């Protein structure tokens, strides 16, 4: 993709004791226009992996189709082996790097969250093939607006509970709604635990506008 | 672009440029390429910031008007 | 347009001793003015005697490290033995030149022991031009650290100074100090220093914190 | 697939290529083509095997084909393979003219067609072309020339040669009667008429059963023309007159 | 697109197609090559003289370059193809190496081409044997011989084609260091070797001569008849020494 | 970079500097700019270090294959032609190589200049690199075919020293090679500071 | 009779017909002997000259694969030419890529990987239509010391302490079993090889009837000259 | 007859004779034995020497850190299959950064070996493999055939005179599961020795051992590393 | 810039070229031959881009020698010039174009002397005299002024010397020495170098 047409804004990820939480708004923007306000930018890969993406939504749909077909094939084999979140992250890195090396990139920045064998996974892949793991993630404008708060909390408290992680994610979503012009006040929160992947939404953040009288 | 090598190592004058060793950081790789207008409601005029002058970005990368 | 490259920071240092090799790097991954993560070491163990350090475009670094691992496995299968440090250096030179017209934006330093047991250090340019050195700094702070290594390890521009052979403890202290200075002056260097020591008894890793600003 | 393969390009236990020999038998079953080289020109004299009262008049010639401004050829064997080979010959001549802006020498054209024939006889699994060709032409290097090519790809230069039906008797007649260095086009035409008369023993000679073409140089130009019916009739009349004179004088 | 395996092994370990190509070579006209101190002589028998044939077009001796020339026995068209490929290779080597080829190099190229045609799908081996002669840069005379199988060897004197066994026996009985002392002696030796199987007494002999740093020269029938007359004179000398 | 080579009565003298630069930064002062292709063939590095090293290593492979096939060492002209044909296929794609192929063969001492642009010229004296003008001046002032071996060594060293003095991309140490009939020898490797002490002092 | 089957059909005994026929073709070649000792490897081949007008120096049944590897061939030498070229190219490619010398085992493996690459269908133009008809004896010195390897058109290759290939490979191998021992020296190996060659050759052994080459630690591939051969055959 | 020369020709009995001939080719090779415990998979191969002065042919090959194979049949076919498997494992580690599961590799081998059995001018792979691997599902022993069929085995033996080894494995399969590494290797060695004639005995020259396990990468013991496993083996019961 | 000049007389062709090989501001070679011997009576003179000249000239030379080897006789100068033009035109629109300026000089046993002019675009023109390079501007007027169709080889050498003296006087480039060759019925003869020390 040379010119992304319909794009998604920041996607956040955060690890807690027992799993990972991922949040993304439900808006697809056609430039400055908020054109598609009820799209889902978070996908369930398998019972232990979830994926959220920013950037071109058509490329995200293509990747969702390919990943779903891969999961279907692997479950068709039925031999007791399933893709781990780390394996999905590595495959995504390989695919993004291959697309970038052909000068035909997939215009996306994806967050991979997972929980397998009692350990949480949080992975980042961008359109150039740059990949890494971190206890917290934030793409797009969230890298400037949401990442500092998550990093501050994790520096004070390295290990968070699910409730604390969800509260911090909600605060970051509220800040993103305040300060990001391509964001929307209608988002989803996806959690992966030992029980599987659960996607909640649509959700709204409580906003304060008392500085308008100052 | 910044992967130029051997141009200036073979002839002092001529269109070709580059030393004996490839180093993008030493051949004008953008590194952190930031617009001077980033963080501003309006775009800066061409030549507002003279090269070599201490400049502080008005905002992070991606906030260019 | 579309840029297939990005600079992710990272400084890689290697010092070759009489019976040891040290490869050190910072663990900060960045892009532009932001920090991707504070734990991303640039040092990779290849064999029991070879450690490579890769800095620059991080996607290229990952791909190159994976390709090197695959080629080492292929060599071990085809030749029934592990690659030597010089063989790895020559193979990496060929691999880097294979992409001459679309280069890997990687700064590569190979540190290990040669066939005689002496420490060996190889520095690579992105298209595969390499030579054997005793010490080398590569990455974002290479220009800061190279003259200091010349002064302190090579004893350059000094008179009435005995060229005492470099010891492991002195080299470790020097590496830590130069990385502290680099973290002071370079914005891409910080948050940790990871040191890999290659001796005949194996490879030993060590971590030293740096400033996080 | 292996069961149905005929193996047309394999050696025999005696070192022979059977398909080539069978194509040469096909040549031997074809019509007589005769070529005689003279001092002032070279001619072709083919036997018209396509004779029928309901056949239409031929456009230019049944068996003689112009290859370029300086060369002509005569064919014996399978007719459609001959058409393919003549088209290829014209293509080769035009390609040489395009590359060098000079007319191709005759031997180079014969060599190219023979290379194609040999390529068919060596690989591909295809049957060989069942055509033998006679070549006449003029070039700046060797003047008037006469060449003969085989389906095997073998060629050679000649002063007088024959291919097709009863070619051995014609070759013996030419050996007895051809005079090297003394031949004129008139004497060559007389010899061609007598050889065609003797070889075509089953059918009496007539202008409707033979085709004659000559190649001459006229003021720096090559003239390839086919003799008209009256000219061939006059040639046959002169031959019969000479035969009657010999009968009287014996 | 034809990919049939034509040359295959037999139960006894023989390649029948190569053997049949050698049999086809055995039916060709006899070609004789003899290496001398300062000269190389190639002699080929004419199977029949037609008296109506342009002899220039049926020559069995040709030059591959300014220093290398060869003779052949077997299938004339396959020999023509091989000669053309060898000439192209000689020009390519003169281009890339900036030096004229050696006899061994072009012999190796020809032998490798023949071997390739003995082990490739959809084609049959060449039915020719070649006698490659020439002079190297240092001036050393060379004589090589290839066969349809693709093997080559260097020789002092050799004969291929039909009747090659008897001619080779004659060469073995007659090739001496004093029999090649002069160029005329070498020419007479080649003509005598050819005369052991041919009739007409030198009329059926095509003879060629190549000298150091000189172009290949073809003897006219007058010179060949003069040499044959000299050989008859030496036969009469042997007769007079007998009695 | 400054590399020079000249022919005289006792073979071919090859000299070079050892400084590699990245922009205005000196990446290395110990670069072996004289490539030992074979025990009988030498090459020089000027332009892209990776380009020259890779293509001269390919040339070394080709020469070894040629020796194995022909049972005779390749000639200097043939090796230079092989390198020129190899590099001509990538003309205009950005390769920057200027090299000298030096050796001794059946024709005597050989010296060819081959560049990535496609030039291939035999000559008596050559100088390649950004400092080649200064080396050209000094060498031409001091050159003669009848030079003695020590005089040739001194001339090559002095020319490279002057080139490093005047050129910002030339420096480090001077590596001197002598190509003789029975192969080349590595004569010396003298640091530029020591040469400054010897010459100015 | 020879086209009833394809080139890749199994016999009822589990053997490819063409490979067995190539193995049979090997037995028509001249005898070659390789002996591996702790001091090096020696290779000896019968030249089998057919006519005195032939030049024995043009027969090359021992070739130099690299400075540290030599090859002795038996069977159809024209078939061995391409395998030898492939071996040389592989050694040079390995030197180019890794700046080191190949091991003898890896060279033998690379050559043996070409043995079964034949077939009519599903083949590019210029592919092999039949197996090779040569047996190769690879002798060289690497970091594991001197080593001798044997290869046959079946694609199998093994390490050998002392082996013989060719027409007289049965009688020579039995002779090799008696004379050979682990503590054998290079001179003893050369003498025993020449003795066995003299026993198995029809003609009398001389400096022109045979080839002999050695590879030793610290010394390149070395083919014996006529004076060295005369010295060795002086007392046997 | 007329049905035994092509792989694309069915017989009137519904059989393909070329495949059976390739199975005979597998039966011609020297015997090898594969067996697994709860934690380890072991391959023991009976190597053969062409002559007294020839080294014994390699029979156990490295495929990956968790997979090794033992071959029986055409050695060039075995090398082709081993190269294909090595490439598949390397691709798996490159794309997913995880070891390729053994069952999926065996499925790939079967898919690759089925193709030549249905196309004119091709031939079946004349080699049979015993595959020992360890993954998340534990140790695995697999057997492949020229017929492109593969089997998941508790224990298996292929090669010449493998029926006696199979009988011994049948007898001791009940206790193969709870054995430790040394006991499992001794069981495999006894099964392999069952294939040997009475005058022949297992020695350090003709025995090759390949072991993979939970905490042990695939390793091959050939000449002097075999002696600890050979030590303790009782005399032949006759 | 390199300089070629050809002068055709009643029974000869006279050609000359500069012997300078130049890189940047430095003359690397003082005796550099730009004439390629196509046959016993054909000379090809080539200037243009580095590399292109030698590659194209040697390709043409090898093809002409291959023609002579295959056919037993040599190409005429007209046929060789047309073959060269055809190849250059074919390469013009291909992926590997050659930027070469050519002069073909040859003597034919029947046609006589011939001189051909070819530019880098592969347009072929037969001329009584021709020149290539920036020095052609300064010498073609002299050739037009003094050339006659019946000029003898001595007067042809004198006219060539006049042109080279004008090049010495007025050209900004240093072209001190020239190689001179003549083609007639006896082949190619190397004349004395014209030099200006």
């Amino acid at each position: 993709t040379q010119n992304p047409m319909v794009t998604g804004t920041s996607v956040l990820g955060l690890k807690f004791e027992g799993g990972v939480v991922i949040a993304a708004d439900m808006l697809g923007s056609y430039g400055s226009l908020a054109r598609f306000r009820n799209i889902s930018r978070i996908m369930r890969v398998n019972n232990s992996t979830m994926l959220g993406a920013s950037g071109d939504y058509a490329d995200f749909q293509y990747l969702k189709q390919v990943l779903g077909q891969m999961v279907i094939d692997e479950e068709l084999l039925g031999d007791g082996h399933s893709y781990s979140p780390k394996a999905i992250h590595s495959w995504l890195t390989r695919a993004m790097y291959s697309r970038r090396s052909k000068m035909n990139p997939l215009w996306n920045t994806m967050v991979i969250g997972g929980y397998a064998d009692g350990e949480s996974f949080l992975g980042y892949v961008d359109m150039l093939g740059v990949a890494y793991e971190a206890p917290s993630l934030a793409t797009g404008y969230g890298a400037y607006l949401a990442q500092p708060l998550l990093r501050e909390v994790l520096e004070k408290q390295p290990v968070l509970s699910q409730t604390e992680a969800r509260e911090l994610v909600e605060r970051c979503m509220r800040v993103l709604y305040y300060r990001d012009a391509r964001s929307y006040n209608r988002f989803q929160i996806a959690t992966v635990t030992e029980k599987g992947v659960e996607i909640e939404g649509p959700l709204s953040a409580e906003t304060n506008w008392d500085i308008a009288h100052m | 672009g910044p992967f130029v090598v051997g141009g200036e190592d073979l002839d002092p004058f001529g269109p070709r440029r580059g030393g004996m060793i490839v180093d993008p950081l030493r051949s004008g790789f953008p590194r952190a390429l930031i617009d001077p207008s980033s963080g501003l409601p309006n775009r800066l005029p061409p030549g507002a910031v003279p090269p070599g002058a201490r400049f502080d970005p008005f905002g992070p990368i991606g906030t260019s008007p | 347009r579309f840029s297939p490259y990005a600079f992710n920071g990272g400084t890689v240092l290697a010092i070759a001793g009489e019976d040891f090799s040290i490869v050190a790097s910072d663990t900060r991954l960045s892009e532009g003015f932001s920090i991707h993560t504070r734990d991303s070491p640039k040092c990779y163990k290849l064999t029991d005697k070879t450690v490579i350090g890769c800095s620059g475009f991080h996607g290229d670094c990952l791909t190159l490290t994976k390709i090197i691992e695959a080629r080492l496995k292929m060599y071990k299968h085809s030749n029934n033995k592990a690659m030597t440090t010089g063989a790895i250096a020559a193979m990496l030179s060929t691999i880097l030149y294979s992409r001459r017209f679309f280069p890997y934006y990687v700064y590569n330093i190979i540190g290990g022991l040669d066939e005689e047991g002496k420490g060996a250090v190889y520095s690579f340019d992105p298209v595969g031009s390499y030579q054997r050195d005793s010490f080398k700094a590569g990455g974002s702070a290479s220009a800061m650290l190279q003259p200091l290594l010349d002064n302190q390890v090579g004893f350059k521009n000094m008179q009435n100074v005995e060229h005492v052979p470099l010891s492991l403890d002195r080299a470790m202290r020097l590496v830590k100090d130069v990385f502290i200075s680099a973290a002071e002056r370079d914005v891409y260097t910080g948050d940790a220093l990871k040191v890999c020591i290659v001796t005949k008894e194996g490879i030993r890793g060590e971590t030293v914190p740096l400033r996080k600003d | 697939s292996r069961r149905y393969d005929s193996r047309t390009t394999i050696f025999s236990p005696e070192g022979r290529l059977y398909q080539v020999e069978y194509a040469m038998e096909a040549i031997g079953h074809a019509g007589t083509c005769l070529g005689i080289l003279a001092n002032d020109g070279v001619l072709l004299a083919a036997e018209r095997r396509n004779i029928h009262k309901l056949l239409d008049e031929v456009f230019f010639s049944e068996k003689i084909y112009k290859l370029n401004e300086d060369m002509a050829c005569s064919v014996a064997g399978i007719t459609s393979d001959a058409n393919v080979l003549t088209n290829e010959l014209r293509l080769i001549a035009q390609r040489y003219l395009l590359q060098y802006q000079e007319p191709i020498p005759c031997e180079q054209l014969v060599t190219a067609l023979c290379d194609i024939k040999q390529a068919y006889t060596q690989f591909g699994g295809k049957r060989p072309f069942g055509v033998s060709l006679l070549y006449i032409g003029w070039d700046k290097h060797y003047g008037f020339q006469l060449y003969q090519s085989d389906p095997s790809g073998n060629y050679g230069g000649w002063k007088a040669t024959c291919i097709g039906n009863n070619s051995a008797a014609a070759v013996s007649m030419l050996k007895q009667d051809y005079k090297e260095g003394e031949m004129t086009l008139k004497s060559a035409l007389a010899l061609a008429i007598k050889v065609l008369n003797k070889t075509m023993d089953v059918s009496k000679l007539s202008a409707e059963k033979v085709e004659i073409a000559t190649l001459t140089r006229e003021n720096g130009k090559t003239v390839i023309r086919v003799l008209k019916q009256k000219e061939v009739e006059q040639l046959i009349k002169k031959h019969e007159e000479e035969e009657a004179k010999a009968e009287r004088e014996k | 697109s034809y990919d049939r395996a034509i040359t295959v092994f037999s139960p006894d370990g023989h390649l029948f197609q190569v053997e049949y190509a050698q049999e086809a070579v055995k039916k060709g006209s006899t070609a004789v090559g003899v290496r001398g101190k300062d000269i190389v002589v190639l002699g080929v028998e004419k199977k029949s003289v037609a008296k109506l044939q342009d002899e220039r077009t049926v020559r069995k001796i040709c030059a591959l370059d300014d220093n290398v020339c060869m003779a052949f026995a077997g299938l004339t068209a396959d020999a023509r193809i091989v000669i053309n490929r060898a000439r192209v290779e000689c020009q390519s080597h003169r281009l890339t190496v900036e030096d004229p080829v050696t006899v061994e190099y072009i012999t190796r190229y020809i032998a490798s081409l023949k071997q390739r045609y003995t082990q490739s799908n959809g084609r049959r081996p060449f039915g020719i044997s070649a006698l490659i002669v020439g002079f190297d840069f240092d001036g050393t005379p060379r004589l090589y011989q290839t066969d349809p199988s693709g093997t080559y060897h260097a020789w002092k004197a050799n004969a291929i084609g039909r009747g090659a066994k008897s001619v080779r026996e004659f060469l073995e009985k007659n090739y001496t260091d004093e029999a090649i002392e002069t160029d005329d002696l070498t020419i007479k030796l080649v003509i005598k070797a050819l005369l052991e199987v041919v009739q007409s007494g030198g009329k059926n002999i095509e003879l060629a001569v190549m000298r150091r740093d000189q172009p290949l020269k073809i003897l006219n029938p007058e010179e060949i008849e003069k040499y044959v007359a000299e050989i008859e004179k030496e036969k009469e000398e042997n007769e007079k020494k007998k009695q | 970079t400054t590399t020079l080579a000249f022919k005289f009565r006792h073979g071919v003298i090859v000299a070079a500097d050892s400084r590699a630069t990245a922009g205005a930064y000196i990446a290395s002062q110990t670069v072996k700019k004289v490539i030992e292709i074979n025990p009988y063939l030498l090459g020089t590095m000027a332009g892209g270090a990776a380009d020259c090293s890779f293509w001269e290593r390919l040339l070394a492979r080709q020469c070894r294959i040629y020796e194995l096939r022909n049972k005779e060492r390749i000639s200097v002209a043939a090796a230079s032609k092989l390198l020129a044909n190899m590099v001509y296929q990538y003309k205009g794609m950005g390769l920057s190589m200027g090299t000298m192929i030096c050796g001794w063969d059946k024709r005597g001492p050989g010296l060819y200049y081959v560049d990535s642009e496609g030039n291939r010229i035999s000559g008596a004296t050559f100088s390649v690199g950004s400092g080649s003008v200064y080396a050209y001046g000094v060498m031409d002032r001091g050159y003669s075919y009848d030079l003695e071996v020590e005089e040739a060594y001194d001339l090559a060293r002095r020319a490279i020293y002057q080139a490093t003095y005047r050129d910002a991309y030339s420096g480090g140490s001077v590596s001197l090679y002598h190509v003789r009939e029975d192969g080349w020898i590595r004569v010396s490797s003298d640091n530029v500071a020591d040469l400054h002490d010897k010459y100015s002092g | 009779s020879e086209y009833d089957r394809g080139v890749n059909t199994f016999s009822p005994e589990g053997r490819l017909f063409q490979v067995e026929y190539a193995i049979e073709a090997i037995k028509l070649g001249s005898t070659a002997i390789g002996i591996q000792t702790s001091e090096g490897v020696c290779l000896a081949v019968e030249k089998r000259i057919t006519s005195p007008l032939m030049e024995p120096s043009s027969i090359e049944k021992i070739v130099e694969i690299d400075a540290h590897i030599g090859c002795a061939m038996s069977g159809l030498i024209a078939d061995a030419k391409t395998l030898i070229d492939k071996a040389r190219v592989e050694t040079q490619n390995h030197w180019f890529t890794y700046n080191e010398t190949m091991t003898v085992e890896s060279v033998t493996q690379a050559v043996s990987n070409l043995a079964l690459q034949f077939g009519e269908e599903d083949a590019d133009p210029g592919a092999m239509s039949r197996p090779f008809g040569v047996a190769l004896l690879f002798g060289g010195v690497d970091e594991k010391g001197p080593q001798l390897f044997h290869m046959d058109p079946s694609g199998t290759f093994v390490q050998c302490d002392a082996r013989a290939i060719g027409s007289a490979s049965e009688g020579a191998q039995s002779s090799l079993q008696e004379v050979y021992h682990k503590s054998m020296t290079l001179k003893e190996a050369i003498k025993s090889s020449l003795i066995i060659l003299k026993q198995v050759m029809e003609e009398k052994l001389n400096a022109t009837n045979i080839e002999l080459a050695t590879v030793q630690p610290g010394q390149n591939f070395h083919m014996f000259t006529k004076e060295e051969l005369e010295e060795v055959i002086k007392d046997i | 007859n007329q049905y035994d020369n092509d792989v694309t020709v069915w017989s009137p009995q519904g059989r393909i004779h070329q495949i059976e001939y390739a199975m005979e080719a597998v039966k011609q090779g020297s015997a090898t034995v594969g067996l697994k415990s709860k934690t380890h998979a072991v391959l023991v191969a009976l190597k053969r020497a062409q002559s007294e002065l020839a080294a014994h042919q390699k029979k156990i090959l490295h495929v990956d850190n968790h997979i090794g194979i033992s071959i029986a049949g055409l050695t060039a076919d075995a090398r082709l299959l081993c190269n294909f498997m090595r490439q598949e494992c390397l691709d798996s580690r490159f794309v997913f950064d995880r070891p390729l599961p053994v069952s999926r590799l065996v499925s790939l081998i079967g898919s690759k070996t089925q193709i030549p059995t249905q196309r004119y001018g091709r031939r079946p792979y004349g080699v049979g493999l015993l595959i020992a691997g360890y993954d998340d599902m534990g140790p695995h022993i697999f057997q492949t055939c020229p017929s492109a069929n593969y089997f998941d085995c508790r224990a298996m033996s292929i090669g010449a005179r493998s029926q006696s080894a199979r009988t011994y494995l049948e007898r001791h399969m009940s206790e193969f599961m709870e054995c430790n590494l040394n006991e499992l290797v001794k069981h495999g060695l006894r099964a392999l020795r069952e294939t040997l004639p009475a005058e022949q005995d297992l020695t350090t020259k003709n025995v090759s051992i390949g072991i993979v396990g939970k905490d042990l990468e695939f390793t091959i013991y050939d000449d002097d590393d075999v002696s600890p496993f050979l030590e303790g083996l009782e005399e032949r019961p006759q | 810039m390199e300089y070629l000049i050809g002068i055709q007389g009643p029974d000869y062709v006279l050609v000359a070229s500069d012997r300078v090989a130049a890189s940047n501001i430095v003359q690397m070679k003082d005796d550099h031959d730009k004439m390629f011997k196509m046959s016993e009576k054909i000379l090809l003179l080539c200037v243009g881009e580095a590399g292109d000249t030698v590659q194209f000239a040697e390709y043409i030379q090898k093809n002409v020698q291959l023609y002579k080897m295959r056919n037993g006789y040599e190409l005429s100068p007209t046929a060789a010039a047309n073959f060269t033009r055809r190849n250059l035109a074919d390469y013009l629109r291909s992926r590997t174009p050659y930027h070469v300026n050519l002069l073909l000089a040859g003597y034919d046993e029947h046609e006589g002397p011939a001189l051909y002019y070819m530019d880098y675009l592969a347009a072929l023109a037969k001329a009584p005299f021709a020149a290539h390079g920036y020095g052609a501007f300064l010498t073609l007027s002299i050739l037009d002024r003094y050339y006659t169709p019946t000029i003898s080889r001595e007067k042809a050498v004198e006219l060539l010397r006049k042109c080279l003296e004008e090049l010495q006087k007025r050209f900004i480039l240093n072209l001190p020495t020239f190689s001179v060759r003549i083609i007639d019925r006896n082949g190619i003869h190397d004349l004395d170098n014209i030099s200006f020390p």
